[PDB]
RNA sequence: GUCACUGGAUUUCCAACGGGGCCUUUCCUUCUGGCUAACGAACCA
């Protein structure tokens, strides 16, 4: 405080402030990949998804929306990008 | 093909880089027929502070969709075939002049057809894998400016060598001066 | 310019851990948080000790230079930094104040607690307040020993403790001695520990 | 709703060097503000300042030297007669040696030493001093 | 302050502050000068030699006389690893 | 801060430093104009395409990737509606406020929102009107609108 | 030069300050004119 590098403020501080207060705003929000096991389609969900989805065919399931992060339902595997 | 792939009939440099071109459409499973519908208009020469002298080859614009799908593929056989030299590919954009009561003319002016849209498509050509994460500007206290760009992390081996050269072609095209900087 | 000689040395770093000093306050401050080095499970903050030794150091590197040693006010209100600051006040020139510092010190020319020191030590700015604040209107710098939650205001140059009690604010104190002795002053080999026990400053009571 | 956003600019500045702040993060930026830092630079007022790339307005962080007393805005900005100049130097400067009111005219964003200088005039747009 | 031929009138010339780079007013108590001492190689602080700083009263109250000497005694070699220039 | 409230939140979404990429993505935009399209046949809005597309399909936004904004495309194929969606919903709400006011008339605040609602209507209209989104006249009119959203 | 007024800069100091031209993707279009391309691509005033 009084003098402080506003250019390179640490990435733990950073990572802590609110999405818009960053030094460049932008999103907390990831990509899943997921699959059920009874098909080896893979399906792209949204980390926040507010639609229930489905894999292409069977209606299934895979999440159902809230407040926050959809809900990822029962086994399933999901990866990061 | 010799003649044909250069469209404007100069030059030297050119004739040669294009010999090493059709010699890489040898192989026709994929090398070739990707290969032929990309043409360009034109090359420049210009010096590194290291010894290595810098290829700049101009690109007809939509065309440039083309080679970046090769890219990688070309820009290494381009240095294995000539070597010493950096092979970078930048679209050769028209630039209009900012209308005035003096400079001026109809149908508006695009944004994209603007100096500095096409200053900024510069730096995103020259690198042209790893995509630039960021930008500032340094307003230095003698009065003169730096633009910082901020590159990607990944792959960004394929550039690393070239960064002392992007500088430099960006001097002698813009007028500006620039520095990078990486992620962590 | 610094010498590597002046670095932390395993020694040191045993006395002030067994000491506990790096044990810091549970609620932090704004102006210490660059002293803090982690906080423990419970609440319980750790202060960074090589901080503390190198703005130590520093400290004691202001005591000298002072070019008369009695100048030099070492002032403890509190019990556990009373008997520390006499210490502190036979060995370096150094004149004391214990307990009661009395108002009208620094300021009120008539008094007989009058005092123009050229620094002040102070150990808890919280209790011994009174001595910062006179202190802020006679041009007077200050040394401070604080814990992670003291007040900042008019203490140039804090060096982060224990504070809460028990032998830190011995240490501190014991360790100022030492090494004001070491710069200038004989002490001369750093290298050697001291012959005086650092239970000299401490707190009596029965 | 922002009016002017340069006048946001040198509050932000206007209030950090008074608490002390070496630094300042603006936000956001234009040319106008640029321009005006530039003249504030290239007397001395500040340090160097850093453009910041949002895709959007942009921001910047300047480097506050102190020496600096009050950077202010003139709103509105009133068109100003070249004998006028004069005028406004009077009121809104600490002395008639130093201090800059900073103008717009045709020949661009300057102080009103290089306006007298250059024989220009135009709306006004704030002072540095 | 100049005068008419080159000459040095305004009878005194005030000290700044290292930290603001402020004046310090004849008035203002709460300013504080520090002296550290400079040492020869192994200890033995050289008397009559000093690294100097001069902070300002609005600094002092302000509760940054701590911190501003830390980045100023690191800048001028006083200090290593202790002030930190992001946060 | 909020126009017919107090309110002063900030709620919204961030959009990455991204013109191109998600690097991963490569699925070829005429790819992605085509199922634009078919949920525009569905009878979906631009609002709520990009969302079904954002949340099943990736297409972290449609504006990247096909270089055009969702609407646009809804326009250039011919999928364009009358009066914006924007107004649509505004008029919807405002028309489903009256509804309830008929059968209560001791309602009070539903008289007052409704004002609201048919303030933001007339202000949405102007602008449109000015841009030329609208005819000239336009003018939502409380009776008639009835009949706009059915 | 009279012992504050006045005459000149030896392209060299150092310096600033301002004006006009060009070059860099760039002075648009039109009108008149000059010379020319195999009926008036070009170029120049
Ligand atoms: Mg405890
Ligand atoms: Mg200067
Ligand atoms: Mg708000
Ligand atoms: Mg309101
Ligand atoms: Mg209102």
């Amino acid at each position: 405080v009084l003098v402080q590098d506003l250019l390179h403020p640490t990435a733990a501080s950073e990572a802590r402030k609110h999405k818009l207060k960053t030094l460049v705003q932008g999103p907390r929000s990831y990509f899943l990949d997921v699959k059920c096991p009874g098909c080896l389609n893979i399906t792209t969900v949204f980390s926040h998804a507010q639609t229930a989805v489905t894999c292409e065919s069977c209606s299934t399931i895979l999440c159902t929306p809230t407040g926050g992060k959809a809900k990822l339902s029962e086994g399933t595997s999901f990866r990061r990008k | 093909p010799q003649a044909k792939i250069l469209s404007q009939a100069p030059t030297e440099l050119e004739l040669q880089v294009a010999q090493a071109f059709v010699e890489l459409e040898n192989s026709s499973p994929e090398l070739k027929a990707e290969l032929r519908p990309l043409q360009f208009k034109s090359i420049r020469e210009i010096d590194v502070a290291g010894g290595k002298k810098a290829l700049a080859i101009f690109v007809p614009v939509p065309s440039l969709a083309g080679f970046h799908k090769v890219q990688t593929k070309l820009t290494r056989e381009l240095e294995k075939k000539f070597q010493d030299r950096h092979v970078i590919f930048l679209a050769e954009r028209r630039i209009l002049p900012k209308p005035s009561r003096t400079s001026r003319q109809v149908q508006k002016r695009p944004r994209s057809r603007t100096l500095t849209a096409v200053h900024d498509k510069i730096l995103e050509d020259l690198v042209f894998p790893t995509e630039i994460v960021g930008k500032r500007v340094r307003y230095l206290v003698g009065g003169n400016k730096i633009q910082k760009v901020l590159l990607d992390s990944k792959d960004v081996q394929q550039i690393d060598y070239k960064l002392e050269s992007f500088q430099a072609v960006y001097n002698k095209l813009t007028g500006k001066q620039i520095v990078f900087e990486i992620p962590s | 310019s610094l010498p590597a000689t002046f670095d932390l040395t395993p020694e040191d770093a045993q006395l002030l851990l067994a000491a506990n000093t790096h044990l810091g306050a549970r609620n932090v401050q704004v102006h210490q948080e660059p002293y803090v080095f982690n906080a423990r499970p419970d609440g319980v903050h750790v202060i960074n000790v090589g901080k503390t030794w190198e703005k130590l150091v520093l400290a004691a590197r202001i005591i000298a230079a002072i070019p008369n040693p009695e100048d030099v006010v070492a002032i403890s209100s509190r019990t556990f930094g009373q008997r520390a600051v006499l210490k502190f006040a036979a060995h370096t020139g150094a004149t004391p104040i214990a307990g009661r510092f009395t108002p009208g010190s620094f300021t009120n020319y008539i008094t007989r607690s009058f005092k123009e020191p050229r620094l002040v030590i102070v150990t808890d700015p919280r209790s011994d307040a009174q001595a910062i604040k006179e202190a802020s209107y006679v041009n007077i710098p200050v040394i401070a020993l604080t814990d992670l939650d003291s007040p900042s205001e008019f203490v140039d140059v804090a060096i982060p403790c224990n504070n809460r009690g028990k032998h830190s604010i011995g240490l501190i104190w014991y360790l100022l001695a030492r090494e004001v002795l070491r710069l200038r002053g004989a002490l001369v080999d750093r290298t050697q520990p001291w012959s005086i026990m650092p239970d000299l400053y401490f707190y009596r009571d029965p | 709703t922002r009016s002017s956003v340069l006048a946001d600019a040198l509050n932000a500045i206007n209030n950090a060097e008074k608490t002390g702040k070496r630094q300042v993060l603006i936000r956001p930026s234009s040319k106008v503000i640029i321009k005006f830092l530039q003249v504030m630079q290239k007397h001395g007022y500040i340090g160097e300042f850093e453009y910041i790339d949002d895709h959007r307005s942009g921001k910047i962080v300047v480097q506050l030297n102190g020496r600096l007393n009050k950077c202010g805005v003139i709103s509105p900005r009133f068109n100003v007669k070249i004998g006028d100049i004069e005028k406004w130097t009077a009121n809104l400067l600490p002395a008639r040696q130093f201090g800059y009111v900073i103008l717009t005219t045709s020949a661009g964003i300057m102080d009103h030493e290089e306006a007298r200088r250059k024989h220009v005039s135009g709306k006004i747009l704030g002072f540095v001093y | 302050m100049e005068n008419d031929k080159g000459q040095l009138v305004e009878l005194y010339v005030p000290r700044k502050c290292s930290a603001t780079n402020r004046i310090i007013k004849a008035d203002d108590h709460a300013s504080v000068q520090i002296n550290v001492a400079k040492v020869d190689e192994e200890g033995r602080a050289i008397p009559g030699e000093y690294v100097t700083y001069a902070l300002s009263g609005y600094v002092r109250s302000r509760g940054e006389s701590d911190d501003s000497l830390n980045r100023l005694a690191q800048n001028d070699g006083l200090l290593k690893n202790v002030w930190s220039y992001s946060r | 801060g909020r126009m017919h409230s107090a309110g002063k939140g900030i709620s919204s979404s961030a959009i990455p430093y991204s013109r191109n990429a998600p690097a991963w993505f490569k699925l070829s935009s005429e790819s992605v104009i085509e199922q634009i399209v078919k949920y525009a046949r569905k009878g979906l809005t631009p609002s709520q395409i990009g969302v079904l597309l954002r949340d099943a399909h990736g297409v972290t936004q449609a504006r990247v990737i096909t270089g055009n904004k969702i609407m646009r495309i809804l326009k250039s194929n011919g999928l364009a509606p009358e009066i914006p969606e924007d107004l649509y919903y505004l008029i919807k709400k405002a028309v489903s406020v009256r509804k309830h006011l008929e059968r209560n008339r001791k309602d009070k605040d539903a008289k007052f929102r409704l004002i609201l609602i048919e303030s933001r209507i007339h202000r949405l209209a102007r602008y449109y009107r000015t841009v030329a989104v609208l005819p000239p006249n336009w003018k939502y009119e409380s009776a008639t609108a009835s009949a706009l959203v059915n």
